[PDB]
């Protein structure tokens, strides 16, 4: 229970001063299982949206990253039909210096700046590279349908 | 032991919050939202007109109107004890 203690610390800090763009806590009594919401940033087409994320902390946190899936549908190059996220800092840039807050914030940055060259959904990555104005338009729309 | 108190401050899109404010477990979310529309500070690029335009979020869950603070309690919802921060999202529909 270094993991528990550290998770607990991250909760405590988060609850004292949460990032303005996200909210998260444990769902029930399993404290390795949180849920969270990302507020689509103003400086993205996902403005106004509220997106639901689930979080599973592994047993040897913080040496390995948490698992993070979107539950809410999004039109995004790096997030697929099953809410899998392609995010640098859940892969090779994980560090045990990082916290779930820091992770949640990265997901915000991802909404405002996608990486089409590391796609999880090639039609969207292609649309993004090829025809950005249409990507922008398309959620937006999906933000209204599915995140409001 | 059904009507106990907790302190809420409300985090806004801006980064600014308003509160803290004292409420009872018996207070409804619906109530909490009205309080938000009311104390809404001045000079925001956004202003919620009504109650139907504000979503409240606490510990990762979107709180639904007709529930009460007490039923929007999770085992890990306030580890420290003190003020609970809740997030306000203003959606013009």
């Amino acid at each position: 229970t270094m993991a528990s203690k550290r998770i607990l610390k991250e909760l405590k800090d988060l609850q004292k001063d949460p990032p303005t763009s996200c909210s998260a806590g444990p769902v029930a009594e399993d404290m390795f299982h949180w849920q969270a919401t990302i507020m689509g940033p103003a400086e993205s087409p996902y403005s106004g949206g509220v997106f639901l994320v689930t979080i599973h902390f592994p047993p040897d946190y913080p040496f390995k990253p948490p698992k993070v899936a979107f539950r809410t549908k999004v039109f995004h190059p790096n997030i697929n039909s099953n809410g899998s996220i392609c995010l640098d800092i859940l892969k090779e840039q994980w560090s045990p210096a990082l916290t779930i807050s820091k992770v949640l914030l990265s997901i915000c940055s991802l909404l405002t700046d996608p990486n089409p060259d590391d796609p999880l959904v090639p039609e969207i990555a292609h649309m993004y590279k090829t025809d950005r104005a249409k990507y922008e338009a398309t959620a937006r729309n999906w933000t209204q349908k599915y995140a409001m | 032991p059904e009507e106990e108190s907790i302190d809420i401050k409300f985090r806004l899109y801006d980064g600014s919050d308003i509160g803290p404010f004292r409420y009872s477990a018996a207070s409804t979310v619906d109530f909490l939202k009205q309080r938000v529309v009311s104390d809404w500070p001045k000079g925001k690029t956004v202003v919620p007109k009504g109650i139907n335009e504000v979503k409240l979020i606490s510990s990762g869950k979107i709180l639904e109107n007709n529930k009460t603070v007490g039923q929007c309690k999770t085992p890990f919802g306030d580890i420290a004890g003190g003020v609970i921060v809740m997030h306000v999202v203003v959606q013009p529909s």
